[PDB]
């Protein structure tokens, strides 16, 4: 359940290039 | 969100033995999202054929994989939704009749199944059908009304009941939020011009909002040039009364602004530009022409006064009781809106009436921008710094409604998107700055709301009736992976 949360916080620093 | 799951295929059946490479590799593909023609009959064949253990979620898809495959497939990737969906249909079909082979029955919770979950998508995909072909035909292709829009949108809303207790899945929610995105986009601009028209409207109101009706909706309207120009020659005693002189014209503030909706009345023909830069007379924005000229209800439409009042260089002199009478019954009517979920039909509704205030989604930002322009310390009384703050209030409300409206779907990816679209609007709209606070929390208090999707926990109870205490697992992960909130905990 580790590398979901490295995904996820991978599409959040995504989101945040987007905004 | 892409995944080539033939790779995850390889990685299935390299280590087959280990159930904890499986149960890994298929949660990284309930996160991540394949493509509907990558899916073929031998793909997720060979799917089974690489886990053929049943420990919890492995059974679990033994029993129903082409629901859990089709929560979280993507279809919208390959601009293909209806026909992508209805190839990835008959190959699952392909994979219920090789299962009726290896045998069929109603097993588990009959609310799902694969026969059933074909069955609701072969729904879902007619549904999109309907869509399309109603969204070509009264469009006219690739360019009274009103119950026609109404009987629409209930047979809309009559689909939405259908699929309500489908939202949970990927597949499902980005093709309804790609549905309701193309109809409300098409259903705001499309509303008539009926309730524009009244008997204390002056001919500056008229043609005012005459305008705003052809910089908001100029698709099939057509007859509008026409009515525009006899409109112009019926009226020529009645624009030179609140014009003034073209020296003076630029100079004044806010008429730079109205100088683009003033040249396409003075040309004679909305579809004439100012491209020259040339100079014309300029009607007053000073409200004691205003008040003798138009009714205070229109003022919106008008963007002179609005500039002006948010930039304060209205003169003390000048009375301001009308917008402000105006913009405290409209702030008092729709706050005191419910604060339960409109229907579909009460949210067009509810649209259509914020349009006829004037409120367009393009004015009400590039009207709003200069609101942070203006400065913050200036000179004034009370009634026109409350104003203002009103102002700021409606405006930012409407805004921040409208740019999620744009996006709006009862699904979870609406809240997932509209949590980041908050964490903006407050960075931008507010700043550093603490002055907002209240209307912050009105903006919040509006936007959770009218734009509330709601998951009933007998709703889940439902959607788990027959499920037994091993479903539960990664149905609330999957849960919590989409929505982000441990929603509920499961105490039977």
């Amino acid at each position: 359940g580790d590398l979901e949360l490295q995904e996820t916080l991978a599409t959040e620093y995504f989101a945040l290039l987007h905004g | 969100r892409t995944v080539d799951f033939k790779k995850l295929i390889e990685q299935l059946r390299a280590r087959a033995t280990d159930k904890a490479e499986a149960l890994n590799t298929v949660s990284q593909l309930e996160i991540g999202a394949v493509d509907a023609q990558d899916v073929t009959a031998s793909a997720v064949r060979a799917f089974v054929g690489a886990l053929p253990s049943s420990g919890y979620h492995f059974g679990f898809v033994r029993q129903n994989v082409v629901f859990y495959l089709l929560s979280h497939a993507t279809v919208q990737t390959a601009r293909d939704p209806l026909y992508a969906a209805e190839q990835l249909h008959e190959q699952l079909d392909r994979f219920l009749r090789h299962q009726h082979d290896g045998g069929g029955d109603e097993d588990r919770l009959p609310f799902y199944h694969n026969g059933a979950t074909l069955t609701a998508f072969q729904k879902l995909l007619q549904t999109l059908r309907e869509i399309q072909t109603v969204i070509a035909e009264q469009s006219g292709g690739t360019a009274g009304q009103q119950p026609l829009v109404r009987r629409v949108i209930t047979q809309l809303e009559t689909a939405a009941t259908e699929a309500r207790p489908y939202v949970n899945c990927r597949a499902v929610a980005e093709l309804l939020d790609l549905t309701y995105q193309r109809l409300i986009y098409w259903a705001c601009t499309l509303m008539p011009y009926v309730l524009f028209r009244r008997d204390t409207d002056t001919e500056l109101d008229t043609v005012l909002l005459m305008h705003f009706f052809y910089t908001h909706y100029r698709s099939v309207n057509g007859d509008l040039a026409v009515e525009f120009q006899n409109y112009v020659k019926n009226s020529v005693r009645h624009m030179s009364s609140f014009v003034s002189s073209d020296i003076d014209g630029d100079q004044k503030p806010g008429a730079e602004h109205m100088r683009d909706v003033s040249y396409k009345l003075f040309v004679g023909n909305l579809q004439a530009r100012d491209a020259s830069g040339l100079m014309f007379p300029i009607i007053s924005t000073r409200i004691s022409t205003v008040n003798l000229y138009l009714s205070p209800e229109r003022m919106f439409f008008h963007p002179g006064l609005i500039s002006r009042l948010l930039s304060e260089e209205v003169s003390p002199r000048a009375n301001l009781d009308a917008y402000a009478r105006v913009c405290d019954r409209v702030l008092e009517d729709h706050l005191h809106t419910p604060r339960r979920v409109q229907r579909l039909l009460d949210l067009t509704q509810m649209v259509m009436r914020l349009v006829e205030l004037g409120f367009n989604h393009d004015t009400c930002a590039a009207y709003a921008q200069m609101a942070l322009i203006q400065p913050a310390s200036q000179k004034s009384s009370l009634f026109v710094s409350e104003i203002r703050e009103k102002l700021i209030q409606i405006i930012y409300n409407f805004y921040t409604f409208f740019m999620c409206l744009y996006v709006y779907s009862p699904t979870f990816l609406f809240d997932h998107r509209r949590r980041l679209i908050l964490e903006q609007h407050r960075s931008t709209l507010i700043g550093s700055k603490e002055e907002l606070q209240h209307v912050w929390s009105n903006v919040t208090l509006n936007v959770n709301t009218h734009f509330a999707v709601q998951y009933t926990e007998e709703d889940f109870e439902a959607h788990t009736k027959g499920a037994t205490e091993a479903e539960r697992e990664y149905l609330y992960r999957d849960l919590h992976s989409k929505w982000g909130v441990h929603l509920f905990t499961l105490r039977p």
